[PDB]
């Protein structure tokens, strides 16, 4: 039950059948507010 | 005049000539001055591009659809988000400081608000459309994750406008609040009207000193700060939050269409142990998500209503088919009985003296006392239904106790009676968990609703009337 | 296998191969002849079709693409126009360089922060500036099997406050559209579609906005349209299902929006590294160039720029593509980034409302069917069995049909359009000869069923359904051909909507609408009730 991000998939024909194989086969443990605070840090502006 | 929280500014200007008429005591300090005085030009307090943006906003006939406005200060250059609204006297601007001074990150956050909102709504849509509790649980989980508060819950408003918590998500350090009820008095009608008008209300902290609003002496109608989001909390509710332990609040409304005009179904409130001033994009993300929440909840409500009507019709026709075969006294002798046609704890049937109990029913002597009451008082009526035997004029009300409190009766001719009982509203509430407090509110609710049952809904009226008419036809044939 | 998509994949591959073969030899692709020729395809053809569709190595000439590796920000692929777009041209843009040296230092730090991330990152897209000329760029980052692909688009150079104002104005327009959608009387779908079409046309600003609905046969139909007066109408059109390859539908289900800036511009090639096995995967990038077939279609029809968005509902979790909303222009048009997200929000609201209306309509239809059944039972109990077809309501009200009949010890009761007595004797003889041990029979078309007399019957009735009340008494339902109610205000060599309509009318010739499962189960219920009643007597 996480927001996550869209993951893209590609169609490949194997074994006489259509399959949509995944593209890529440490989960997030912090709320989105913490991510907003950490990433949107303009400290390097100085 | 009024009071505002000490984290924003208040300025009121004239629509026609951009003439300032009122300002908050906090505006002259944090904005960058030390000039403001009284009767100056608002555009002179910002840069040229900000002045052009403000003029364009003023020209537009809808004050909405242009909020917020990213304007900049003049004496210091720091940004200030602005929200505009009309008070039918002038134009009011609210300025809240922005923590992201880098121009590059501003558009990134503005777009990420939309991205987060659409992602949350896409997560919401995936749930099956067959229940409401899962919907509320998912919504509170998503809102808690997005906002990072300490407690998120959903309040539902009943017919008598008394609230009830139906979902909860909290850090595993505090007592749970799921299942609590409180009286309708805790929510004045003004707050409901404001929520139906502006679907947001947030509090940074309750221990901060409010800031007085300075007014001009050319007006006598004072100021209508109803539309403002910077208004200070009332003394009563600030004290309430003080005893509760929560310092920050964030309430958004769930709105349905209903018999058209809108109806306030409930609220989503958040509590934090310390002060919390959330950034703007997350606020707009939650605001966008709650619209889809309202849409889906309306859909669920209508679907549940249709399914309930269908099931009621099915059980009514099964009862009719049962009654058609052999004697009509066989209604109470089979598993699908009177109790299955309406949500109730007990029912009964009187037929030629013989009395057939069902569920929680009183003894035959009490039944015949009720019957003689009914012939004494209401003889020409066709049916009766009240939520409390007490307060209705029964001297033998205490004999039943807290078991036969609800009432619903539909006569057959003068003597055969169809009966529906309901117990007091205390056996369906568990809530295992002088000074204003949720516990005192629960105790007051228990006291006021004592010796009363849940109100009978209209669909119950149609069900009992249809069954009664079918019964009347059945004896008319014989 | 039995699914329509599984069969349609081979047809799409064959059509693509035929188009490529015609193109490489310099002829004109014949639409109707190719459609009629095909109705047994090896693995190589399907593999080549899928690889060409997804990995084409061609992008639209309005945005550059740069792909780097996650390890050391080393470039492993780029586009030819990337050198010109950045102002790079007077090696600084050569494969194996560092991607952080092409933008400003702050932009490099922001990109590095956006790179090392987790399941969800909070910088997507990012606002960056070019190192040389300072051109703003909307950088969209998505990950592939070999690296991270960065799509760069030009941004309007102005005050950032203006950009924020435009974004918030677009979002407020979307919110107002949703609010106006909410305040609507429920129970109908056409009004909802018209309101959505008008609101989308106001929001975007294209020249024609259309709504496509996909039936059970996977073909399409237009139900709502907002023209620009002088444009020719397209409402009521029906086109064959093969006009939409299943790969396009899967892509639309993957990414919600897809835009084409200009179909008359030359696509830009994409270079690659020798170490890589196969060509780059262009399934997740929004700059992927369209194939030649659709470009030729749009060029012939007249549209220069297009924009198609998907309507997704919940099916019984699982996502089902109900249809698409499309926009067409007569010139080059490239909307900014936030408008796409606003449109996606509006489409989410539209899908939710569509799911409610569908469920409500299904429940209402079931209630009406049950009411009709109990009423007919009451009439059957009250009077003789032959009276169920005499006085309204009658059998017609049970299911959507144009006629019905009842046979009862040699007595035939016509209703609406139906064959005469001799043709019913022929059809009952055919049924008893072929379909003996069966409790029911549903045929979409009598010709495909195998009726020798179907040609003589004509287009009056073509579809039928029969319930075996007894061994000698039967209940019939009749329907006319699909072309009867298909009406639109409008040499199939070129690709034009007229040719599509003619091909659709050709394929569905002598065929009716499919009998849905709801009608079938209602028929079964009434058949069981009638069987019980007649066995009682
Ligand atoms: C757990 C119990 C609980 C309760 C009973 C509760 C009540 C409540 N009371 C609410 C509001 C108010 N309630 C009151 C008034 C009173 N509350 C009481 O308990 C008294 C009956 C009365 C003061 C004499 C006022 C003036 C407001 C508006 C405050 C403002 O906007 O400045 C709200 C709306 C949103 C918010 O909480 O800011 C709620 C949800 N909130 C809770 O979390
Ligand atoms: C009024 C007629 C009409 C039609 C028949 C129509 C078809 C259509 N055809 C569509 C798509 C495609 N159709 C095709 C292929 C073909 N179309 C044909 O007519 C041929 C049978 C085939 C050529 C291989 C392809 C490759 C696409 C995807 C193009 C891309 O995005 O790269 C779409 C959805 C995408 C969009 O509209 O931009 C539509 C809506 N659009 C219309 O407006």
């Amino acid at each position: 039950c996480r927001l996550s991000d869209q993951e893209y998939m590609e169609l490949v024909f194997e074994n006489g059948q259509i399959l949509a194989k995944g593209q890529r086969s440490n989960q997030r443990t912090k709320s989105i507010m913490d991510l907003y605070e950490a990433e949107y840090n303009e400290d390097f502006m100085k | 005049g009024g009071y505002i929280q000490p984290f924003g500014c208040m300025i009121a200007v004239d629509e026609s000539s951009f003439r300032i008429i009122g300002y908050s005591e906090n505006a002259r300090e944090m904005l960058g001055i030390m000039i403001l005085a009284m009767g100056t030009d608002v555009r002179s307090l910002f840069t040229s591009s900000s002045s052009i943006l403000l003029e364009r906003a003023f020209v537009a006939r809808e004050i909405t659809l242009l909020n917020p406005v990213w304007i900049h200060s003049k004496n210091t250059g720091k940004p200030f988000y602005a929200i505009l609204h009309r008070i039918d006297v002038g134009v009011v601007i609210d300025l809240e400081p922005a923590r992201t001074e880098d121009p590059a990150l501003s558009i990134a956050g503005a777009v990420q608000s939309q991205k987060l909102a659409v992602r949350a709504i896409s997560q919401l849509q995936a749930l099956p459309g067959g229940d409401i509790k899962l919907l509320c649980d998912t919504v509170v989980e998503s809102v808690r994750d997005l906002t990072g508060y300490d407690r998120v819950m959903v309040h539902k408003f009943h017919e008598d406008e008394h609230g009830e918590v139906v979902a909860e998500s909290k850090r595993d350090d505090l007592e749970p609040y799921i299942g609590l009820h409180y009286p309708a008095t805790d929510i004045p009608q003004a707050s409901r009207f404001l929520f139906k008008q502006n679907r947001v209300r947030m509090i940074v902290d309750c221990n901060a000193t409010p800031v007085l609003v300075v007014q001009d002496d050319r007006l006598t109608q004072s100021m209508c700060l109803v539309g403002s989001t910077l208004r200070a909390p009332h003394g009563c509710h600030s004290q309430y939050m003080a005893n509760m332990g929560s310092i920050a609040s964030l309430a958004m409304a769930v709105i349905i269409n209903g018999n058209s005009s809108m109806r306030l179904w409930g609220l989503v409130v958040c509590h934090h142990t310390s002060s919390r001033c959330i950034p703007f994009p997350l606020r707009y993300a939650c605001e966008f998500l709650m619209q889809a929440f309202g849409l889906q909840l309306n859909m669920e409500l209508q679907l549940a209503l249709q399914m309930s009507e269908k099931r009621v019709l099915r059980t009514q026709t099964l009862l009719c088919d049962m009654l058609l075969r052999d004697s009509p006294a066989g209604i109470v002798t089979q598993s699908p009985s009177i109790m299955d046609l309406v949500k109730c704890d007990g029912a009964a049937f009187l037929y030629h003296g013989k009395y057939y109990p069902l569920g929680v029913a009183p003894s035959e002597v009490q039944i015949k006392d009720v019957v003689e009451w009914l012939l004494a008082n209401h003889a020409d009526s066709t049916g009766l239904s009240t939520d409390s035997l007490g307060d209705a004029g029964y001297p033998g009300a205490a004999a039943l106790g807290d078991a036969v409190c609800g009432m619903a009766v539909a006569y057959i001719t003068k003597r055969d009676f169809l009966f529906w009982f309901r117990s007091h509203t205390a056996k369906e509430i568990k809530w295992g968990g002088q000074r204003m407090h949720p516990r005192s509110s629960f105790q007051a609710f228990l006291e006021v609703v004592k010796s009363r049952s849940q109100p009978w809904e209209t669909a119950e009226m149609d069900a009992i009337h249809s069954l009664q008419l079918i019964l009347r036809d059945s004896f008319k044939e014989s």
